[PDB]
DNA sequence: CCCCCCGGCCCCCCCGGC
DNA sequence: TTTCGGGGGGGCCGGGGGG
């Protein structure tokens, strides 16, 4: 076949999944020799979505030739429910596709399960969407930030986050009150997973929508710590590490008026 | 798409990509060429008829402003999408009140087929309106103008888009003769703009089945015969003959004129009666009354033949009609 | 070219009371009780685009001054209004605790409020009558009867009249000199007469030419903004003779490429208001251009079909 | 086979046997080649061959395995509503054209995209429609559209205008009687001169309503067993064509302009049960083609006649239709 | 039972009027393996269903009659709960789906496809347990039938020909579409003659011993149904029991109580036209329709019933009978039949 | 292993002109 | 009264998270 990629585990890519399936509903995976490389855009388009799986997380990878599958990404979680979680899944797919292939093979038994998934039409270009020098770029525990944006968004449908030397704050003021959290950095030798780490070049101060971000801390399950990198007229990217690839959401952020 | 171009039909293919592809409505083109060179671009609200350059000129100016990614910098919502007051309250505010994604600019929101939105919606987009007007501007495009709230139309810069002259027509069949390598008599030309009705729809669709009903295309000529028998619709002789025969011979004459005429090419009434009452129309009566009877007469027996009927008694009560209002003039 | 400009009818609105014009009466009302406070609770009515969003807001900003932020608690159609939100976001701001000056009150202003269903407007009622002493209530609307009949009692009402060509001339003629606009006086003229006393068309029009063409002439106006139709369907309803309605049709309607539906609906509407016809006469014109109508919404929009509603109405008026 | 009707057993198996359609069947086989079909809108009177015609168009294109994964079809026996346009249409015009085979491109033309069938489109709602506008331009490049209808009047403008129009032409004695003589031949069907051209007479441009009365000659036929050709007697019987006689007979009542005879006489007739359209059309060609009647009473009757066939197609009583026809031509 | 009733003919060679047709329903059922889509028209009570269960006899057996009662449930797209009486034998299904008015589309779309999408298993006559013939389903009052529904069976007519056959019976086909129409065998089915009728009543009367006095009682019954056998039938069999199942040539000829008072309300209108009199007519007018009287047939009744009256003149009955015309097509094109009515009166008053 | 929060269907009811 | 479509508001049900 064209394309083969070989999971040890359907758990992983149904976690990947899950991790940006609420956000945006057509998503577009280009297949190469380095790996799979995913883009995705919501319809109200304010958020994107791009996933990157290196070659590493597959236990046998194989493409030859580089191609470009576009799926509904609601289609592709049903028909990933009907495979048990502690199956092999294989992705296969041909030259000029017109369906993707889903196999999903239990060792102990001899259960295989073939799910064909069609494709669409979607030309779309990737644009590698990346500011070079961001304004300012931070770290820190996913808990810490999916705790901070759960607590805010019941105070206020929008957040501000405000990056200043040795300072990062994150308001909401609603009708009811108005909430701030003040996070200093810090770093610990006993627990380094727990440190925060900032890198300033000028002040920052942007408002984002509480829903987009309950959204993308959805993918705190996926890594223990996420970046953000803020930077004025670009958008805001919230970056989870993968073992061998990582999740990114870009953000706009709101006009100031 | 699949393959190329070349595979896409006329209508789509010749789509234009520029506002210079835009012909026949200079005056719209120019101003909105001066408001976006110019960086005031209101809020607009293209009125027209189908086929007339409405969505082709959206289209072109979003590219023009933003270029080729236009697409991922635009909102574009259609009558295939769902549009309801939950879509208005939280994507069309969502994006207009958000800055740009993949580069700094403008939000352009393009509500197209804005006719066929519900009451609600169009009454909740007005304050989106008028809040974001700072950063966003939005486009409307309609067939009816009477399906259009009075408060959108209100803050709404109105560009009618007027039936394709004539002219444009032939400089777009030219354009296309000149890519398909195709020949067209002028008479062939002049029976297209006819019967186009200011479409260029219906001009590009029949001149591609005209096309295909050459035998050798390339050195084959596209005639008058040729776009009659594609169209399958009467010859002016045909209808000359007709309205002769029905104003100047007895019954029988006029019955079995009217029977040959229509066997000869499998002719359908409708179309008799449109060209009938073309020519009628230059007619110079009289009497008020021939015109009045010849129109609601004519009027009921395009309704009745609209649902069906018995032909033959169509034509007969044509041929009746067209006597007795005729026999007013005395 | 990626950088908009302001349009004039954002970029002109009144900010203070004395900026809007028409309705004096109405909004010298207005400035008195911005210098004497105690709003009561308004209803502010009319038709579109004549000043009832910038009256409210102007009222609210020149009596709340930098309390504006707390104080004011704006919803109109594009956000929630139903019931559930009546009943806790309304409240919890009608019951919030403020401090102001001696003569001011918190002020709800619910823009657009025909739209809200009748279940919220009834839960309005009782909060309005309680609070009234820290929170008075502000409704702006197209058409006052969709508000029930309780809370138009709880309301003063204020129903704005259309502005007449010398107010449009006026605001016109103040946005020209700070604009530094050339223009003609025909060119007002046009202005003016297909404004049809919408301040927003007239402002919109008015930078639309100049924008497009330069100098505001008659002319000029009229290459981009079109007559009003209404007075051409008159004008073929009224015709003398039924060649010169059908003429009328074919030139000014049907080669204009205005859609069949459009124009038996404003055949409808200007039969409905011919004031100078026998009640009985446009009566049966409406039972006609009704039979025209029915037919169209089958899928019969044609040409013909038109020319013999006019015919059948020259055959009724002779 | 023997288990089925005439109608679907010699429904066309490919462009070449449509009858009488050349002016559309020549641009569609030339589409073969071309292989830039257009979104189409066939129109007709009924039983015209525009289902046959896409059909087949559709097997000559993709042959029979490649078609299934490649057309769409959706008629007024499914929903159609707003949201199925909305939904369903658009996911499937979406989609990537399937993959051919290889047998399937050395045998077959296989070109680019798909097709959706919206037979019977005028009984769609205007909504419908319009959400359909923007999903067959936007996608032309991977699907195409056929709209077919009988009433062409049912479909918005946008529509017609983003659709080539195809008019199927009545068929009738002189461009059908081949299709019908050779499926005469094949049956095995023994019949006098003319009585082909009389059923396609009768049947007034429906070639299936002239199978289907064939078809019932042949059986009837067979039934006596006495090796006679069918005559056009009994296939004017079948027909439910009223004889002359009954027709001069309901003339002379007519002529005699008394009310209670004709009234006596219609209700005697309307005991037999032919039907009113049937009486409607032999009225209207004998009084027509007559040279006894002057000009006036022509121009009078046909406008009768065209009003009383307006009602029938309405659905009213046929007895009082009849009868108010027949009243008011005796008083001319 | 009913004398109506109890002496059905169950086979075409039971047959006793009309022997042309039922030559060609024997043609017919000859070579059924082929048989078209059949549209059975002609007036009520002359004999079409009887002859669509002799035609279904005549190809399968007598099976045809064992017939069973089941109810069907459907759900409109408001979760609407209707249902649906269905008729059926081991060989085919009866329905009736203008029952469930502008809803009978639905089970054009649900039942009728349903039907004709599957094969069903038959264990008797069979040695596969699986049917190897086509189903047949009769559609009772097809001219009821929307179009929405019209329209529906119209590709099901043709996608499963082979797995079903449609026999329909209407008393008028001018409510049929016309690809309904071109895609059916058209069945004219005449009505039987004075004599035949007046056959039929005799044999019925020699079978029950019904004193006679004589004969032409029969005929005088057979003119008063015009045309209609089942009329006739009952009619006898009222006069019988009113008579002590003794007839003489004085036994009054029975009508139908609402026949009465059509009757009466055109005695009240050819004598009083006035306001106050329209006002009682809408008045009787709202009591027939109230009791299951259809509007079309006191229109028609009405009509002929004012047309009948001695005392009117040429005039009069032509301007009866165009408004009539005109009035029947806006009952055809409108909800509120006692609106329709009630104008038709008041012209007719008018004119007189 | 059990309880609570809060997203999504599911159902019912009421307009629909200027 | 009511033949769709949209919109609003309430009642459950159940996934997920927390203790
Ligand atoms: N002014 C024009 N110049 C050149 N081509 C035109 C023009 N107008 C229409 N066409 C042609 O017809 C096709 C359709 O044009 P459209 O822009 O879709 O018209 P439209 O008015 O937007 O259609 P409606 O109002 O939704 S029915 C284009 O691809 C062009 O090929
Ligand atoms: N009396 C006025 N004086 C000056 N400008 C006016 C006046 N009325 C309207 N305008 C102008 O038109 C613009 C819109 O005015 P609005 O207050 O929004 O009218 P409106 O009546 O509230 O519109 P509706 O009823 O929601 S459609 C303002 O920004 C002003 O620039
Ligand atoms: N042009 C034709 N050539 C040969 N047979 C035809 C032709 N038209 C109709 N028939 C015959 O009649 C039958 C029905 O043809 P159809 O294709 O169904 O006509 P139709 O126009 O699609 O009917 P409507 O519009 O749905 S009523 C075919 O199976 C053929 O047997
Ligand atoms: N003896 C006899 N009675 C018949 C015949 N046809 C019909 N009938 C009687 O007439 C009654 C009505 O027939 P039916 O088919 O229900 O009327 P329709 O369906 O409205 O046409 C039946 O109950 C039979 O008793 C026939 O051929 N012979
Ligand atoms: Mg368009
Ligand atoms: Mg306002
Ligand atoms: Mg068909």
């Amino acid at each position: 076949s064209m394309l083969e990629a070989k999971f040890e585990e359907a758990s992983l890519f149904k976690r990947i999944i899950d991790g940006f399936k609420d956000c945006v509903q057509l998503v577009n995976f280009q297949c190469k020799e380095d790996g799979i490389i995913a883009q995705a855009v919501d319809d109200s388009r304010v958020l994107l979505v791009s996933l990157e799986i290196g070659v590493e997380a597959f236990q046998e990878y194989r493409c030859d030739h580089p191609v470009t599958l576009g799926m509904d990404l609601t289609s592709l979680s049903k028909i990933l429910r009907c495979g048990n979680n502690t199956d092999t899944l294989t992705l296969i797919a041909d030259n000029t596709p017109d369906s993707i292939i889903l196999l999903f093979e239990d060792t102990k038994k001899d259960r295989i399960a073939e799910y064909s998934l069609k494709l669409m039409d979607i030309d779309a270009d990737f644009l590698k969407i990346e500011e070079l020098q961001y304004d300012s770029t931070l770290s820190l525990p996913s808990s810490e930030f999916s705790k901070i944006v759960r607590d805010l968004s019941q105070l206020s449908d929008s957040i501000n986050i405000m990056i200043t030397k040795e300072t990062i704050k994150f308001v909401a003021d609603g009708d009811i009150g108005s909430g701030s959290v003040i996070i200093k950095p810090f770093v610990d030798m006993e627990h380094p997973e727990t440190s925060i780490k900032l890198e300033m070049d000028q002040p920052v101060d942007l408002t984002f929508g509480a829903k987009y971000l309950l959204d993308i801390i959805k993918g705190s399950s996926l890594s223990d710590r996420v970046g953000i990198r803020l930077s004025s007229e670009a958008p805001a990217l919230f970056q989870f590490d993968l073992k061998s690839g990582f999740l990114q959401f870009f953000l706009a952020p709101k006009f100031n008026d | 798409e699949k393959r190329s171009k070349e595979n896409l039909p006329w209508v789509e293919k010749y789509r234009p990509e520029t506002l210079d592809e835009v012909y026949g409505q200079n005056e719209v083109i120019t101003t909105v060429r001066k408001f976006v060179d110019e960086g005031k671009l209101p809020h607009l609200l293209f009125y027209g008829p189908p086929g007339t350059g409405k969505t082709s000129t959206i289209v072109a100016l979003a590219r023009e402003i933003y270029g080729k990614n236009y697409s991922n910098m635009v909102l574009e919502l259609n009558a295939s999408d769902d549009r309801g007051i939950d879509v208005v309250r939280n994507q069309i505010k969502d994006f207009a009140s958000t800055r740009q994604i993949f580069s700094k600019g403008f939000k352009l929101i393009i509500l197209d087929e804005a006719d066929a939105m519900t009451n609600a919606a169009q009454n909740a987009l007005r304050r989106v309106i008028e809040r974001y007007t700072k950063n966003t501007r939005f486009c409307v495009l309609a067939n009816y103008a009477h399906k259009l709230t009075p408060a959108l139309l209100s803050r709404c810069t109105r560009f009618r888009f007027q039936p394709l002259p004539q002219e444009a027509i032939e400089r777009r069949i030219a354009n296309v003769l000149v890519h398909e390598k195709l020949k067209l008599s002028p008479n062939a030309e002049k029976a297209l703009i006819e019967l186009s009705n200011g479409d260029m729809r219906r001009v590009l669709n029949v001149l591609q089945s005209c096309k295909a009903t050459l035998d050798n295309p390339d050195e084959d000529e596209i005639s008058d015969d040729v776009i009659y028998e594609c169209c399958g619709a009467p010859r002016p002789s045909d209808l000359k003959a007709v309205l002769k025969s029905i104003l100047e011979d007895d019954w029988g004459t006029a019955h079995y004129t009217l029977n040959k005429v229509r066997s000869a090419k499998g002719l359908a009434l409708i179309d008799l009666i449109e060209g009938i009452v073309k020519i009628l129309e230059d007619y110079e009566l009289q009497n008020e009354e021939t015109r009045v009877h010849l129109l609601t007469k004519l009027a009921d027996i395009e309704y009745s033949i609209s649902k069906g009927g018995n032909d033959q008694i169509q034509g007969s009560a044509v041929i009746g009609a067209i006597k007795a209002s005729f026999e007013n003039e005395t | 070219t990626l950088s908009l400009q302001l349009p004039w009818v954002e970029k002109y609105r009144p900010q203070v009371l004395s900026d809007i014009v028409g309705n004096k009466e109405t909004i010298d009302r207005l400035q008195q009780i911005a210098k004497d406070g105690n709003m009561p609770h308004m209803i502010i009515s009319g038709m579109p685009g004549i000043g009832k969003t910038t009256s409210v807001h102007c009222l609210a900003h020149e009596l709340l001054g930098r309390s504006y932020a707390d104080g004011v608690l704006e919803l109109n159609a594009s956000d929630d209004r139903g019931i559930d939100v009546v009943r806790n976001q309304i409240k919890h701001f009608a019951q919030k605790k403020l401090h102001l000056p001696p003569g001011k009150h918190k002020i709800v202003i619910l823009d657009e409020a025909d739209s809200m269903t009748a279940g919220a407007q009834q839960a309005l009622r009782r909060t309005m009558e309680l609070y009234s002493n820290s929170t008075r209530f502000a409704f702006a609307c197209n058409q006052s009867n969709k508000i029930i009949e309780p809370l138009q009692s709880r309301c003063a009402i204020l129903r704005y009249s259309k502005l007449s060509d010398e107010d449009v001339l006026k605001r016109l003629l103040q946005i020209i000199k700070l604009e530094d606009v050339k223009y003609t006086n025909d060119g007002l003229e046009a202005i003016i007469f297909t404004a049809e006393g919408d301040m927003r068309q007239a402002i919109n029009n008015l930078q639309s030419t100049v924008a497009g063409h330069g100098l505001v002439n008659a002319d000029n106006v009229f290459k981009i903004v079109d007559s009003p139709h209404p007075l051409i369907v008159k004008k073929m309803l009224l015709a003398s003779n039924l060649e010169d309605s059908i003429q009328i049709l074919r030139t000014d309607l049907w080669k204009k490429g205005y859609s069949s539906i459009d124009i038996v609906t404003t055949s409808f509407r200007v039969t409905k208001n011919l004031a100078q016809v026998k009640e009985s006469v446009r009566l049966e014109m409406i039972k006609e251009i009704g039979l025209t109508h029915m037919r169209i919404l089958e899928g019969v929009g044609t040409y013909l079909q038109l020319a013999s509603m006019l015919a059948k109405i020259h055959k009724l008026n002779n | 086979l023997a288990q089925q009707p005439w109608v679907e057993k010699y429904r066309p198996k490919n462009l070449d046997e449509v009858t009488a359609q050349d002016h559309a069947v020549t641009v569609l086989k030339k589409t073969l080649k071309s292989a830039n079909l257009p979104h189409m809108l066939f129109y007709g009177p009924p039983g015209t061959g525009k289902t046959s015609t896409i059909l087949a168009l559709t097997k000559e294109l993709y042959g029979p395995d490649l078609m299934k994964s490649r057309i769409l079809e959706l008629n007024a026996s499914d929903e159609r509503g707003i949201s199925i346009v909305r939904e369903k249409v658009k996911n499937f015009a979406r989609l990537t054209v399937s993959k051919p085979s290889k047998h399937d491109l050395e045998n077959y033309p296989c070109p680019p995209y798909k097709i959706i069938i919206l037979d019977e489109a005028d009984s769609m709602t205007a909504d419908a429609q319009s959400a359909l506008r923007r999903t067959m331009e936007t996608y032309s490049g991977v699907t195409r559209f056929c709209l077919i209808c009988n009433y062409v009047t049912r479909i918005i403008d946008p529509l017609a205008s983003r659709c080539s129009k195809f008019r199927f032409k009545a068929l009738d004695a002189s461009n059908a009687i081949d299709r019908l003589r050779f499926i005469s031949e094949q049956e095995n069907v023994k019949c006098d001169d003319g009585v082909l051209e009389r059923i396609l007479d009768i049947s007034a441009g429906d070639l299936r309503r002239g199978i289907t009365l064939l078809q019932s000659a042949s059986k009837g036929a067979q039934y006596l067993g006495d090796g006679k050709n069918i005559t056009s007697t009994q296939v004017e019987e079948l027909a439910g064509v009223v004889p002359h006689d009954i027709l001069i007979e309901i003339v002379e009542k007519v002529k005699s302009g008394d009310f209670d005879e004709i009234k006596k006489y219609v209700n005697t007739f309307m005991k037999s049960g032919w039907s009113a359209a049937s009486v409607v059309n032999q009225l209207h060609e004998y009084y027509i083609t007559n040279d006894n009647f002057d000009t006036n009473f022509k121009n009078q009757i046909s406008w009768l006649l065209f009003t009383t066939d307006s009602r029938l197609n309405n659905g009213t009583n046929e007895h009082i239709q009849l009868l108010n026809l027949l009243v008011k031509i005796s008083q001319l | 039972s009913l004398w109506v009733d109890k002496y059905r003919p169950k086979s075409l060679n039971a047959l006793s009027h009309n022997e042309e047709l039922t030559n060609f329903l024997k043609s017919l059922s000859d070579q059924p393996r082929d048989l078209p889509h059949l549209l059975l028209y002609g007036p009520n009570g002359t004999g079409k269903k009887t002859r669509c269960m002799a035609l279904l006899e005549s190809i399968f057996g007598p099976g045809v009659y064992r017939l069973k009662i089941d109810v069907r449930q459907f759900v409109t797209a408001s979760n609407r709960k209707l249902e649906l009486n269905v008729v059926s034998s081991p060989y085919h299904l009866e329905i009736t789906p203008s029952d469930m008015g502008n809803n009978d589309r639905i089970v054009i779309q649900e039942l009728l496809k349903e039907v004709a999408q599957m094969e069903q298993v038959d264990f008797q006559d069979s040695k596969d347990g699986l049917a190897h013939r086509y189903k047949c389903v009769i559609i009772n009052e097809a001219n009821s039938l929307t179009k929405d529904a019209q329209a529906a069976l119209r590709r099901t007519m043709e996608k499963y020909s082979k797995n079903i056959r449609l026999i329909m019976v209407c008393d008028s086909m001018s409510p049929i579409i016309a690809p309904i129409k071109s895609r059916c065998l058209l069945i004219r089915c005449p009505a039987p003659s004075d004599s035949e009728i007046s056959t039929i009543l005799s044999d019925v009367v020699t079978n029950e011993r019904i004193q006679l006095e004589t004969k032409d009682i029969l005929k005088r019954i057979a003119q008063a149904s015009n045309g209609n056998l089942r009329v006739s039938l009952l009619m006898l069999e009222s006069m019988a029991l009113n008579n002590e199942l003794a007839l003489k040539s004085s036994s009054p000829i029975i009508k139908p109580d609402w026949i009465i008072v059509i009757h009466k309300l055109t005695r009240k209108i050819v004598k009083e036209r006035s306001v106050n009199s329209l006002i009682e007519c809408r008045a009787v007018l709202y009591d027939l329709l109230a009791h299951c009287i259809p509007a079309n047939i006191i229109l028609k009744e009405l009509t002929f019933s004012l047309l009948d009256v001695e005392t009117l003149n040429t005039t009069n009955k032509s301007s009866i009978i165009e408004y009539s015309s005109v009035f029947d097509e806006r009952l055809s094109l409108g909800n509120k039949a006692i609106f329709h009515l009630e104008g038709f009166i008041a012209k007719v008053m008018c004119c007189l």
